[PDB]
C-alpha cells in the first residue's frame, strides 16, 4: 500500500511564458481528459454581472468564430471525444476525454473556447431563455434551493452570498456584451491551469499548449491575479417555509478555514466519524455514525450528509438533513448533540476508522481520467501546486483524538451557527435553541 | 396542543441574526423613544379622561366633606 503510493508517478507542472500552468500525470490508458480550470467563478461577478459565467458557460460550446456551431459539435462528436465542464463561486473549468491520441486536437479545441467563443448575437438570446427554464428546473430541487439560501444567508450581503446561476432580471438582461466583458475579464492564463492524465506526454502538451495558448502579457496586471475581497460569515438562519412540501430540508453551519488551511484535514476527518445516511443503507447496526444509527431506531430522517465545503479564504462546515415534518426536531436534536460529542469526548476507536474511511475516499476520489484531472486543475488552483495521495496519507494519517476535538471544538463550540430551512418546517425550534445547541452542558 | 401541528402556512421567509451579531436595546432614539411617544399620544385621550374624572370628583368629595364640619357665621347671629 504504502509502496503503491510511493510508486504512483509525480504530476508534471510547468508555467509558460504566459502565465499558464501546464499540469499532467501520465498512465498508460488509451484514453485520457485534458482540460482548463478557471480562477472565475459567479463569487467574481457584480450585482449586474452576476450570472454572465453561467450565460457564459451555455454558449462555450455552441461554437467558435474559427468554426461555428454545426462544426465544433460535428468534430468532436466525429472523434468520439467527450467535452463538458461547470462553474461554482470561485471554480470554473471545461474538460475533454478522447484517446490521449488527440492531445493535440483536444488542446487546441480547448483554447479556441477559451478564447474565440462566437457569443452569436442569435444564439444568446435562445439560451437566454433556455437558462430562465432551467433554473426553474433548478428550483424545485429543494436539496439545492436549501444550500443556496444557506450560502445567501451565511455569507449575506458579499460576493458569495449570490447564487452561481444568478437572478432571472440578470439573465433576462445580460448583453452580447457583458458576457464578452465577462469572458476577457477573467480568462486569462495567470488564472488557467491546463491540466491532463492518460497515456499523454507532458512535453507533447506543454508545447501542444504552448503553441496554441499564444497569449502575450504587457503590463504588470495582466500577469498579476488580483485577490478578492473578504467574506464576512454571519451566525444567522433564513426560513422558506411551505407545509404544502412533502418534507422539510435542514442545512446549519459555521464558517470554515479555507484550503490553505491544514486544519481542514483534521476537519475533514471528523465528518468522517458523523459520516451520512440514506434509507437505503442497511445499517441499524452502522459502525458510529450513531447520527445514523440513531437516525435508523427513532427514524429521524430520510438521509444527512456532513460536508466541509470551503472557498480560498473561508468555508462552510455543516450538515443537511431531509426529514418529515414530523421528526425535523429530535433529528436536528441529536445530530447538533453529535457535533459537541465530537469536540468535546470524541475517542480514538473513533478518529482511526475515520482516517481510514478518509484515506478510501482519498484515493477513490482519483477513479479515472476525468477525476484526476480535476485534481491537478483544482490543487493547482487553490492549493498551489499538487498534493499526492502519498502526502495527504501524512496529513491525515497522524490526526489523533485529542487532535480532532482541539479542532472541532475550535470551530464549532459556542459559535453562531447559520442555518436555512424550506418545506414543513414549523416544528424546528427557534434560533436561540438551535444556538444553544453549540454549547454542552460539559 | 404540541409544536408541529399549529396550521397551514406556505410562502413566508424569515430573515433574522444571531443575538450576538446584532444590538440588543437598539436605536433608542432612531426608532426607540418616537414609538414610546407614538403611543403615549395614541391613549392618553383614551385612559387620561376616566382617571381625570374619578380625581375631580375625589377632590370634590373630600372639599364637601370637609365644609360641611365647620360652623356658618350665621347659624347664630344671635
Amino acid at each position: 500500500y504504502a509502496q503503491a503510493l510511493q510508486s504512483v508517478p509525480e504530476t508534471q507542472v510547468s508555467q509558460l511564458d504566459n502565465g499558464v500552468r501546464v499540469a499532467s500525470e501520465q498512465s498508460s490508458q488509451p484514453t485520457c481528459t485534458v482540460g482548463v480550470w478557471i480562477d472565475a467563478g459567479s463569487r467574481y461577478e457584480s450585482e449586474k454581472n452576476n450570472g454572465a459565467g453561467y450565460f457564459l458557460e451555455h454558449l462555450a460550446f455552441k461554437g467558435t468564430k474559427n468554426r461555428p456551431q454545426n462544426a465544433l459539435e460535428k468534430e468532436v462528436e466525429s472523434m468520439g471525444a467527450h467535452l463538458n465542464a461547470y462553474s461554482s463561486r470561485e471554480h470554473t473549468a471545461y474538460y475533454i476525454k478522447a484517446l490521449s491520441k488527440d492531445v493535440p486536437k483536444a488542446v487546441e479545441l480547448l483554447a479556441d473556447i477559451v478564447q474565440n467563443c462566437s457569443l452569436e448575437d442569435s444564439q444568446i438570446e435562445k439560451e437566454r431563455d433556455v437558462i430562465v427554464r432551467e433554473l426553474q428546473e433548478n428550483d424545485t430541487s429543494m436539496r439545492e434551493v436549501v444550500f443556496n439560501y444557506l450560502h445567501a444567508t451565511a455569507f449575506q450581503g458579499t460576493g458569495l452570498a449570490q447564487s452561481v446561476e444568478g437572478p432571472s432580471e440578470n439573465i433576462r438582461k445580460l448583453s452580447r456584451a457583458d458576457l464578452t466583458e465577462y469572458l476577457s475579464t477573467h480568462y486569462t492564463a495567470p488564472r488557467m491551469v491546463l491540466a491532463a492524465a492518460g497515456g499523454v506526454e507532458h512535453q507533447q502538451l506543454l508545447e501542444l499548449a504552448q503553441k496554441h495558448f499564444g497569449g502575450v502579457p504587457f503590463t504588470y496586471d495582466d500577469d498579476a491575479v488580483p485577490t478578492l475581497s473578504k467574506c464576512r460569515f454571519t451566525g444567522s438562519q433564513i426560513r422558506h417555509r411551505e407545509d404544502g412540501l412533502p418534507l422539510a430540508h435542514v442545512a446549519i453551519a459555521v464558517e470554515g478555514p479555507g484550503w490553505a488551511h491544514p486544519d481542514l484535514v483534521a476537519l475533514q476527518v471528523a465528518n468522517a466519524i458523523i459520516g451520512h445516511y440514506d434509507r437505503t443503507y442497511g445499517g441499524g447496526l452502522h459502525s458510529s455514525s450513531p447520527l445514523a444509527s440513531i437516525a435508523v431506531t427513532n427514524k429521524l430522517c430520510q438521509s444527512f450528509q456532513t460536508f466541509s465545503i470551503c472557498y480560498s479564504e473561508t468555508g462552510l462546515f455543516g450538515f443537511y438533513f431531509v426529514c418529515d415534518r414530523m421528526s425535523i426536531d429530535d433529528m436536528m436534536f441529536v445530530l447538533q448533540g453529535q457535533w459537541m460529542r465530537l469536540c468535546t469526548s470524541i475517542s480514538e476507536s473513533e478518529v482511526l476508522r475515520g482516517k481510514n474511511f478518509l484515506r478510501n475516499a482519498l484515493v477513490s476520489h482519483l477513479d479515472g481520467t476525468t477525476p484526476v484531472c480535476e485534481d491537478i486543475g483544482r490543487e493547482l488552483l487553490t492549493y498551489g501546486r499538487r498534493i499526492p495521495l502519498e502526502e495527504w496519507e501524512e496529513r491525515l494519517a497522524e490526526v489523533d483524538a485529542r487532535m480532532v476535538r482541539e479542532v472541532c471544538s475550535k470551530y464549532i463550540y459556542d459559535q453562531c451557527p447559520a442555518v436555512a430551512g424550506p418545506g414543513p418546517i414549523e416544528q424546528l425550534p427557534d434560533y436561540n435553541r438551535i444556538r444553544s445547541g453549540m454549547f454542552w452542558l460539559r | 396542543r404540541q409544536f408541529g401541528h399549529l396550521t397551514r402556512v406556505r410562502h413566508l421567509i424569515t430573515y433574522s441574526l444571531s443575538p450576538f451579531e446584532q444590538r440588543p436595546f437598539p436605536h433608542y432614539f432612531s426608532k426607540g423613544v418616537p414609538n414610546v411617544w407614538r403611543r403615549l399620544r395614541a391613549c392618553i385621550l383614551r385612559v387620561a379622561p376616566p382617571f381625570l374624572a374619578f380625581y375631580l370628583l375625589y377632590t370634590w368629595g373630600t372639599q364637601e366633606f370637609e365644609k360641611s364640619k365647620r360652623k356658618n357665621p350665621a347659624a347664630y347671629v344671635n
